[PDB]
DNA sequence: CTAACCGTAGACCTA
DNA sequence: TGTACAGTGACAAATTATCTGTCGTCGGTG
DNA sequence: CACCGACGACAGATAATTTGTCACTGTACAGGCCCTAGGTCTACGGTTAG
DNA sequence: CTAACCGTAGACCTA
DNA sequence: TGTACAGTGACAAATTATCTGTCGTCGGTG
DNA sequence: CACCGACGACAGATAATTTGTCACTGTACAGGCCCTAGGTCTACGGTTAG
């Protein structure tokens, strides 16, 4: 009956082929979206390679809830102005209701895709129905469509206002941003890491250095991060029945450009592939057998 | 820089409470709300008053308020403050210096004091074990922190002076040390000789092995010079070594970064360094150069532990069969070591990064093609005595011998420099100062 | 000698099945039974057939049939028989003798063979780790079995000869051994002397300490004799030792049960044994006499580890501060050891049984009141040389000295026995054979 | 409607004071009985110090089920002739139904004591309402009453036959004994023991030696025993989800007379105090403090 | 020229 | 940011003994 | 002869088990046990007596 | 008586 | 059946911070 | 004024935490690291020249 009264989530396999940084072929990605049913406006998205099973939506919701703040690189003209909790959130069928509950809204269990197909995806390189497209590029394209076209379009059910304008028009009150740390029930976790002397951690073959983490050299901690950007990781101390936030740590030795999780894995497996090629065609096997024969 | 405790996953009782709460947070007709409270109490089977605290509780603590609150006396001790401090103090003194104290012994000391003070209720031994627990425990992590090392492609090492030295290219900085080989040897007759010393020269930039020697001569400036000689000149081996690859390394370092033991701070090495043109530096601590030391463990693990006569790595693990089983000679072991180094070790992938073999890291990283140093220009590794005086008639004094040869008589009374081979002093090379230059005069015979 | 597998506690699914079964085991009208089957299938939500197997299954296996049957391929390997045996064989050879083989090296050998045989699919390293697992594992228990020891009140020990010797009463069998004390000492000036030897004599029946000595003299027949002397004569100490109890033990053993090292199979000890009237026996193995050795650990744990200059059991644990901190003298340490033994150790409760202190076990167990052996009858511990010949004039040949005294001249040409103190040979006691009896003649002077 | 059609169990605290082997006073015992409701005949008993909670009845049932075979020491004149499963077994409120189930009879949940009071207990030494009585003696007295008096008495509800005779009279068939091992779902257990070299185990400060146990030196096993007689213990191997009988082991170094569990604990607790007695007076404490002072 | 005899020293074993 | 190889959790893929249906057949019962 | 329970021949689906892959972490490299102090047992150049 | 000078040896430090 | 003390699971008893009622009081609402 | 929700003063019951007790088991006792091979640096009885 009003804007943010009811939110609805949706998911699909996206039939666009992605190709990696080294020209290697990757499998097809998943897309999950969150939409406000009052004006049909897109609140937030999640594009990646993981199935919308248990996870993904947790991060998509977080994306919807938190302010957007996109960079110059996405070449956006319009501001993606939403943030804030709904009264109800519908998802496609416990932890999902725990999120609702810790945040303040009711979770329920149980179609933008029609327009992405026609207006974006079927027109992109690698469309499965030769050409290359990385995940980062695809996500830039996707948000450009959503912030500057879809949400700016006037629907046939309204005619007067755009999907975002009606969203604005229907707000019964000024929403107030929630401090981000309040959202740390969504971020993905690694269960155990040890603090290295000086206050450092390893994650995905990168080294991280923490602020005041040094006093714990030798203890076990666990950590959370946003797969879209792993340059800063949240470190938690493990208390009985609680993860109590300890500090933040920054990646070191990497490139200036912000690094995503899929990109880190890719670099690491390329290095492994390379190692598996030198080998010991005869150099090592011969030596071992000869060593044994000479000993005998 | 605070807050954010986020609750752990809730158990079943809390899950039920959660649902109850979801129903009671929402306001509606006051009377209907009242009905919900009654319903809430029946679903929980507690009281009509309880669920007011449960919601209120949720209102401030969210999911955390649904966890079990701990007793909040946890970690506290029920004994007197005097005793808790007494135990902690006693233990800290008990292990000061070279001695050791057991928690058991501490508990006894406590008892003794309790008697003096007429205290009928000191803590029990079991309690002492619990009070000292956190102290015994921290130590276990403290002695076991794993350093991160370096992330790759960039490195430097410190000197005793506190100077940072960069390692920028192949043959920039070389390192050298000494160990024992954990294998007993026999001679050609089956008679046992004590295990040999192994000396290595390692290229810091690439971690490729530059040259080795092993045998029974204790560490000395002489041993070091012999080791360098091998590391510097071009290498070659015969067909008996059954090699597939050539060991291709040679050159000259700029820095000689090594330990502070006397074998390396000698006038002999200094002379070598001056004549060849490189500079020596000393480690600050054993943990400072790890790249020089490290490879010794991989030799034990990949090579020596597979040979007969292997003598473990300590005295705790020394196999009892170690003294009787040895059958290898020095000649045979050296051949094995060379084939191992050449076709396996220097063929492995650099551990820090990429797809470069050790040998390749070294070659890609060497700024220029080296020019071989003529073998005859290694005479500089011979020792120089700073002075003897030439006696009338042309004979000179040396190590309890007189030497004589062409020219010398006409130079009697002059002070001269003597270059000689510590292994064979049949002849001596005699130099004199000419404008502060050391200039060769003659070769004298015993 | 078989059967009886009794099932473990059943989980929830099985619990439901159990109830279903309880209803279906009982026969009734066939049609009604049929109804129960339908009901059974709905309670389980499976099929109308299934529950026939489930009951039948119960009929033979009871509660066990309700457990999950394992896949029965467990423990099997899917690789070829050739390779599984190849891996096992390789490893067994790899550790034969003094050498050591790692599972990783084995996996490589496998790979090498796979190449020779052109086998495109040998097992992976991870697989080798799993195949050898049970072999690495059994060993861990095999090296760590804890013997039961004896149950108390009855005991015997074996000799090298395989003879069983009973231990029936106090001073029946005594044992003796040597160790080092893990404490460095200094002299009255602060200068460090190497740690001392400790020699103990222990009463086997009671486990009470009979006598000790410690100092810097290496083990010898002489040391043993000195140790026995202390263990045999009545003890007494001065007020400076600050003792509460007297150390009350003395007597003479019947058997001397000890090690086979030369210090104990000497002619000197044999002479002692013959003169005092007791017999020596040797251990079969270090594990055979544990009562003699054992107490050395309790001294480290209760006394020595609390003293400055403490080293360690092994060089692996030797405190780095161990060489600098020592300040105790031999005199001081001995005083400490005596007070420790007297008012604490021999005061503890026997470990095997009851409420007897070590000292009391010994006293209650001694058949008779001992008669002190006069101190002057310990001259028998002096060494006897089996022969020297008396020279004309009455002088006799000894250790590069001649000795002379009353009588000897009239006995020249006779062969005589010489008893002397290895510590001071100023005079010698001369014996001659009279009817195969050793009879004293004279005391000769250098 | 017939003998062994329905069994009923009952329990009470027995208000007789027992005194131990060293004249020490013990607390009051529990008694549990099993009775056949057709003729009111006592099938088996369990006398001990543990509450009839979870345990005890399991052993009382086993006692009822298995043949009795009492020794000369109980001075019995009559044979206690029962053995065998009932159709139904009632006890006073899972594991109880698992026993039923593995054995073959139905377990149900929900008064001989009146006669024990009048005809035995109120007349014994230590009756709480000065004198000494051990547990073993009391149990001998109890079974003497049950085998030679209670079950041999003609009840007022019958007049023709004794409680046992009617039991006999009502059997529809000849019962057949069950091999004892089939009853190893009742016996008390210790969860872990290690086999000592040569094949030996410790339990209650006694040593036991097994038959063919030696091949397992170093492995973990678990064990079961009858508290009334711990001279032979049943050893089981631990398989996934099953205790698989391995062997039997006999006590060594003990007295010929069969030893019960309560008696073993008593001897052991008699030594501990004996150890706590002497201690150290000034002795130890003085030495320790002097050691420290001399060191300083 | 030839035979007998105590003190050093060497081979070997063990804790 | 001391150092690099042997050993180890966490998870995906291939193979297979075993459980589940559907139906047919034999035996007991009405 | 018709209906229901028990058993089997057969095919198909399914979790259990094994094997292979990948990232994160513990621990030795840092001069170091073959040497030493007894005893038995015996050989022996030199010395001395016949 | 007096002064100058290479080879042994001792004190000390470190791997 | 090698040996005997330091360290460790499994459980009972004492102390206490915290949860639960029952009732009283204040505030909002009908 | 009457009814219901929120808050508190108060007492009483209750599991959580700590402390003390008892039986079963791992592991060192078993000759053993202060010694050794270099180098620098310097003192020096003896020897030789004036
Ligand atoms: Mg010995
Ligand atoms: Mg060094």
């Amino acid at each position: 009956d009003y804007s943010n009264h009811v939110w609805q989530c949706d998911h699909t396999r996206v039939d666009v082929l992605l190709v990696d940084q080294h020209g290697e072929i990757l499998s097809r990605p998943w897309l999950t979206t969150v939409i406000d049913t009052y004006s049909r406006c897109i609140m937030g998205i999640n594009l990646g390679f993981d199935a919308p099973s248990s996870g993904v939506v947790a991060l998509a919701l977080r994306h919807a809830i938190l302010p957007k703040r996109y960079g110059s690189e996405y070449k956006l003209h319009c501001e993606w102005g939403t943030y804030g909790k709904p009264e109800h959130f519908y998802t496609d069928g416990n932890h999902l209701s725990q999120i609702g509950a810790q945040l303040g809204f009711v979770c329920h269990l149980r179609r933008p895709f029609k327009t992405l197909n026609d207006q974006l995806f079927s027109t992109l390189p690698g469309y499965t129905g030769d050409a290359r497209l990385t995940l980062r590029e695809l996500e830039q394209l996707l948000v450009r469509y959503i912030v500057d076209r879809y949400n700016q379009s006037i629907d046939a059910r309204m005619g007067d206002q755009t999907r975002f304008e009606r969203w604005e028009a229907g707000l019964p009150t000024v929403p107030v941003p929630i401090p981000e740390r309040d959202l740390d029930i969504c971020l993905m976790k690694q269960s155990r890491r040890t603090v290295q002397r000086g206050g450092c951690l390893q994650f995905q073959n990168l080294m991280y250095r923490g602020e005041y983490l040094a006093g714990y050299a030798g203890e076990t901690v666990n950590l959370r991060f946003d797969p879209r950007d792993i340059t800063t990781i949240l470190v938690y101390r493990q208390e009985n029945n609680q993860e109590v936030f300890l500090t933040r740590a920054h990646a070191q030795g990497l490139e200036t450009e912000q690094l995503a999780l899929d990109e880190a894995e890719a670099a690491s497996r390329r290095l492994r592939t390379a190692g598996k090629t030198i080998s010991n065609q005869s150099l090592l096997q011969e030596v071992v057998d000869r060593d044994a024969l000479v000993a005998t | 820089l605070e807050k954010n405790v986020i609750a752990t996953q809730l158990s079943e009782e809390a899950q039920v409470k959660l649902e109850v709460i979801q129903s009671l947070l929402e306001p509606c007709d006051r009377t209907t709300y009242g009905q919900k409270l009654r319903e809430a109490a029946e679903k929980l089977n507690v009281s009509l008053r309880t669920v007011q605290r449960l919601v209120k509780n949720w209102e401030q603590d969210g999911l955390v308020g649904l966890t079990q609150t701990s007793r909040a006396d946890k970690g506290k001790h029920r004994i007197g403050e005097f005793w808790e401090n007494f135990i902690t103090k006693t233990y800290k003194e008990g292990n000061k210096g070279s001695k050791r104290m057991t928690p058991k012994q501490v508990a006894l000391r406590v008892e003794a004091k309790a008697r003096e003070l007429k205290d009928s209720k000191p803590p029990n031994y079991k309690t002492v074990l619990r009070v000292l627990a956190p102290i015994l425990e921290k130590q276990q992590k403290a002695k076991s922190i794993r350093s991160p090392g370096w992330r790759g492609t960039t490195l430097s090492v410190k000197t005793r002076e506190g100077k940072d030295l960069s390692v920028d290219y192949s043959n920039h900085v070389w390192q050298c040390d000494h160990t024992r080989v954990d294998v007993l040897l026999v001679d050609q007759h089956g008679e046992i000789l004590s295990r040999p010393w192994l000396t290595t020269v390692i290229d810091t930039y690439s971690r490729c092995i530059m040259g080795i020697n092993l045998g029974f001569d204790a560490p000395s400036s002489g041993v070091v010079a012999l080791a360098l000689r091998h590391a510097i000149l071009p290498k070659r081996y015969g067909s008996e070594y059954k090699l597939h690859c050539e060991w291709g390394t040679y050159g000259k370092p700029e820095h000689f970064y090594t330990d502070g033991g006397k074998d390396f701070r000698s006038n002999h090495l200094s002379q070598i360094g001056a004549q060849l043109g490189f500079v020596c530096h000393l480690r600050d601590r054993p943990s400072e150069g790890g790249v020089v030391e490290r490879p010794f463990k991989t030799l034990n693990d990949q090579l020596f532990s597979t040979l007969p006569g292997y003598t473990g790595s300590n005295v705790q693990e020394r196999p009892e069969d170690a003294e009787k089983d040895a059958r290898l000679t020095l000649r045979e072991l050296e051949q094995l070591l060379v084939r191992y180094i050449v076709d396996r070790y220097n063929q492995s992938i650099d551990a820090r990064m990429g797809d470069q073999t050790r040998f390749e890291r070294w070659e890609a990283g060497l700024p220029t093609v080296p020019v071989p140093i003529p073998e005859r220009d290694l005479d500089i590794c011979l020792m120089k005595q700073s002075r003897r005086t030439v006696q009338r008639g042309g004979c000179l004094q040396f190590q309890n011998l007189m030497y004589r040869g062409e020219y010398l008589a006409g130079y009697a009374g002059e002070t001269v420099n003597l270059r000689f081979d510590p292994r064979d002093i049949t002849t001596i090379l005699v130099y004199r100062q000419e404008n502060n230059q050391e200039v060769f005069l003659t070769r004298a015979h015993a």
